[PDB]
């Protein structure tokens, strides 16, 4: 959900 | 950035890359020693890369500086992503020049419909993954709070705003987190989250920087 690498929800 | 354009080398001189053997988040230089990013980008072993365009080629204007401090907002909530803001202190001061420069903090909050510049090295595809070598840019409007809350019922706090396009195709994406949303030369947003990327009726959600100016300045003064 977040736009990081990797995403987090 | 999905549906954006190649910014041009060092056209966004406040944009930094957070690196841990690979690019994983963006950030914004706000003075020679401090970077604004997203709390959810927090990790140990961060190297801040300034003056970057092609993040896989040494082009001559880079400054690599290790992060010495990382300060998440005291009331960050990783479940709701409320207060998704973080300050990174550089181990040494960056050398300011035409390609490495700071972005102003806002003095007031932005209004719906204001055009902003969103930038980063994140995924450029709404389906699948393609990561660019060079910095990508997107011009995008701030959406009304009512449309933002309709897109994400129950999830939008007073410290968030939506920006982008409800028709799809243009958005920030994975790897853009922590980077800037700049409107009229002010850092109004931080790339935070969304449902997918560039999906219809699912605009990007951004940390509302104008609510944190006092906290940012106090944190800098005391660290
Ligand atoms: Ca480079």
């Amino acid at each position: 959900c977040t736009k990081s690498i990797p995403p987090q929800c | 950035i999905v549906g954006g354009y190649t910014c041009g080398a060092n056209t966004v001189p406040y944009q930094v890359s957070l690196n841990s053997g690979y690019h994983f988040c963006g950030g914004s230089l706000i003075n020679s020693q401090w970077v604004v990013s997203a709390a959810h980008c927090y990790k140990s072993g961060i190297q801040v890369r300034l003056g970057e365009d092609n993040i896989n080629v040494v082009e001559g204007n880079e400054q690599f500086i290790s992060a010495s401090k990382s300060i998440v907002h005291p009331s960050y909530n990783s479940n709701t992503l409320n207060n998704d803001i973080m300050l990174i202190k550089l181990k040494s001061a960056a050398s300011l020049n035409s390609r490495v420069a700071s972005i102003s903090l806002p003095t007031s909050c932005a209004s719906a419909g204001t055009q902003c510049l969103i930038s980063g090295w994140g995924n450029t595809k709404s389906s699948g993954t393609s990561y660019p070598d060079v910095l990508k840019c997107l011009k995008a409007p701030i959406l009304s709070d009512s449309s933002c809350k309709s897109a994400y019922p129950g999830q939008i706090t007073s410290n968030m705003f939506c920006a982008g396009y409800l028709e799809g195709g243009k958005d920030s994406c994975q790897g853009d987190s922590g980077g800037p949303v700049v409107c009229s030369g002010k850092l109004q947003g931080i790339v935070s989250w969304g449902s997918g990327c560039a999906q219809k009726n699912k605009p990007g959600v951004y940390t509302k920087v104008c609510n944190y100016v006092s906290w940012i300045k106090q944190t800098i003064a005391s660290n």
